[PDB]
Formats: C-alpha cells, structure tokens, sequence
C-alpha cells in the first residue's frame, strides 16, 4: 500500500495498556499463581503467550474470570514475566533466571526462554 | 512519522 | 533497574490483537458510524483515543456493548483510523485527508491530527 | 534483546 507509518504507535499503545492494568481499568480476569493473584486483560496475555492465546480461544475457558496455574509455577517467575509482556522489559537477574525460564516455557514465550538459554549458557 |  | 529490553515485543503485541480483531477475537463493543458498525477491543481505543479513553472509563458507559459516533463522521474516515490504531500504519490519500482529519479530531488522536495538517499546509 |  501507499500507508504512512507512525514508528512509536506500538510502544505508546503497550504503556497506555499497562497505565490501564496499574489502575485495574477494564482488567477481565485474575491469574492464581499459589497464594498470589495478578489481574489483567486477556486479550494481552494471549498476545504475550502460547499457553493464554490457547486458553481464552477455548470454547469453555474463555468465559472464566480466574485461571489457576499449576503449583510448580513460581509467583515472582510471573510477575517478572507478567511486568515484561506490558512493558516489553524484563528483569533477569542471577537469582531468578532459573524461575524466569521455567515461567516462560510453561506460558510459551518463545523469545524470553531464548534469552534465557543464552544468558545461562555464557554462566557455565 | 516514515515510509514503512 | 537492570532490565533488558525485547526491541520488537510492542509492535510483536499490537501484530496479535490486530489477528484478534481479524477473526473477532475477545471484541468486547461495536462502533456504530451510521449505517455502520465496526467490532473492535475497548482496550485497544482507549490506548489510541482520547474520546475513548473518557468513554470506557466512565462509570456508566464502561458497561456498554454499543458506542454509537456523531452522525458527522464518515464511516470510511473512521476504518483508516481504526485499522492506523491496529497496525500503526495509516492510508492517507487526497481523497480521504479531510474526512481522516476532521475523524482524528474527534477521536482525540493528536499525532494524526498533527500529520493531516502537515501533510494539507504542503499541498496549499 | 537491548540495554534500553
Ligand atoms: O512465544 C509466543 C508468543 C505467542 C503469542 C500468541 N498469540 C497469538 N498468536 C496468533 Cl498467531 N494470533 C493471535 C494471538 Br493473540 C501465540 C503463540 C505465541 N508464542
Ligand atoms: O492522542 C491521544 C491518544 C490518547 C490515548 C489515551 N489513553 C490513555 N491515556 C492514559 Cl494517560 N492512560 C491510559 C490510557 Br488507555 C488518552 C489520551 C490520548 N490522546
Ligand atoms: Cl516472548
Ligand atoms: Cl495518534
């Protein structure tokens, strides 16, 4: 086509959507991790991950307001990966790096296990 | 804005 | 902080919910403009809009599933504008700049306000 | 991935 494109429109439309999950704005479900819970939109965490785009696609499961994950999952691990999918920057860190990973394979974010992979990789 |  | 950054995360997200949008996904209110009716995500027109952004986040009209437009604006006016808010690329022609204008300020969509009127001072 |  003969569009024009606004090269920042990406980024400023992912930090309004996370304006609106620091305000609970229009958050639709509550993701369980253990004894912590982590509200937010659907419609991004399918955009962000494997495992949500399979979930809220389901027939069944895309009506439901809580989603519990499975106990191995670690709360930190997800809220580390929760901060990355609204604000595209992840906090790695010797200390999580294992939990991060594990997290990110479990919720399919191809890119984020890449990373991780590499940066144990170069630690051995 | 650019030419994409 | 410490964090890396995924270069391509933002644009990898709004890719996604525009696939949404295309097989009408999680779409959650229907713009009417006129005789017609667009499905898209409040999420997605809050982070683009400003008229959008008051309209969801009022009490009582969060909670409608049809927002209907001033009878002034062109549904033609309206798609571009919406598919720009997808995609961030916007098919601005001659024949539609006035109608993508005049649309954009009442959306309360400053950027494209902004290269409408440029774009129309180079052709006087 | 960056330093951002
Ligand atoms: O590593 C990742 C990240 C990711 C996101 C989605 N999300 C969507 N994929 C498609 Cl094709 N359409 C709409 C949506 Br929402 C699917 C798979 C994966 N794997
Ligand atoms: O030209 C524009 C585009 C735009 C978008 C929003 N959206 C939001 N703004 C804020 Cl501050 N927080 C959350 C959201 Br969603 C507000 C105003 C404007 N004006
Ligand atoms: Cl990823
Ligand atoms: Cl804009």
């Amino acid at each position: 086509d003969s569009c024009i494109q606004f090269t920042r429109h990406a980024s400023d439309v992912l930090l309004n959507l996370n304006r609106l999950r620091s305000r609970d704005i229009l958050t639709d479900v509550v993701i369980v991790v253990s004894r912590e819970q982590f509200r937010a939109h659907k419609t991004v965490l399918m955009a962000c991950s494997g495992l949500f785009y399979s979930i809220f696609t389901d027939q069944l499961k895309c009506n439901l307001s809580v989603i519990n994950l499975d106990p191995e999952i670690n709360p930190e691990g997800f809220c580390i990966l929760l901060d990355f999918m609204y604000t595209s920057r992840l906090n790695l860190r010797e200390g999580n790096i294992m939990a991060v990973m594990a997290t990110a394979m479990y919720l399919q974010m191809e890119h984020v296990v890449d990373t991780c992979r590499k940066f144990i990789k170069a630690s051995e | 804005w650019v030419i994409p």
